[PDB]
């Protein structure tokens, strides 16, 4: 996984 | 003041949070997340941004309150249990990963994306590499 | 004969779909749509998919005929509607257009994408213009 | 206008 982006 | 113009000075630091994200200053998005909260503490779009700053300086027990605080107000929203999904495969906590991750997929259906399968196919295969040691 | 077996050989046409819509083989993909409908014809996702192919071509009665296909089967797949919207769009039916695209917004709520907002406003000016003269 | 890929 990874930090998805913002909003 | 207005409530839109409340709405206008929340959304507007969510945007110069949302650049800082870009930039990478970390510190600064959890700032102006922070800061939009503040103005307005009823959207859980800002809570979630706020857990990927945390995520993304690898605070994941802050990144989780964030999450949690996101589903709390707004339990359809489903970035919140991406965002509580990350976390918590950061953490070493793949099965409650899997049930974040799986809960995003239960509110989207068929709608689902790949991104967010592939998101719940990995929680998986670390959960069943676990069971296998 | 299983109704796995079925959904498996739909889903394998599916995915050979998809990866001519990525090689821009248009016309193929249409094909192998087709026949995922044909071996299992109450999928929404399959029309919606060839929806995108029609349109890709410019055939866009063909899109809308796909599109309202998607969104009869399943109403709350809400790429039916994007469907639908992109080719009415592209019709010069921005009424209808909006309409399809507002729903997409409908279904998503707090979840849905910039490009979503982006195409619901892309619409709501177009209708705007056609009432200026 | 948005040209969004399939599913
Ligand atoms: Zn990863
Ligand atoms: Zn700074
Ligand atoms: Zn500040
Ligand atoms: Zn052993
Ligand atoms: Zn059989
Ligand atoms: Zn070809
Ligand atoms: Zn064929
Ligand atoms: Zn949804
Ligand atoms: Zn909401």
């Amino acid at each position: 996984p990874t930090v998805e982006e913002v909003d | 003041g207005s409530m839109a113009e409340t709405k206008a000075k929340a959304e507007d630091l969510k945007m110069q949070g949302n650049k800082a994200m870009a930039n990478k200053d970390y510190e600064l998005a959890i700032n102006k997340y922070t800061e939009a909260i503040k103005v307005l503490p009823t959207n859980a779009i800002y809570y979630a941004n706020r857990a990927a700053a945390h995520s993304s300086l690898k605070e994941y027990d802050q990144a989780v309150k964030d999450a949690e605080s996101a589903i709390s107000i707004d339990p359809s929203y489903f970035r919140g249990y991406s965002r509580l999904g990350f976390a918590k495969y950061a953490q070493g906590k793949p099965e409650e990963a899997l049930e974040a991750y799986k809960k995003v997929l239960d509110i989207e259906g068929d709608n689902a994306t790949e991104a967010m399968k592939r998101d719940y196919e990995s929680a998986k295969k670390k959960v069943e590499q676990s069971l296998n040691l």
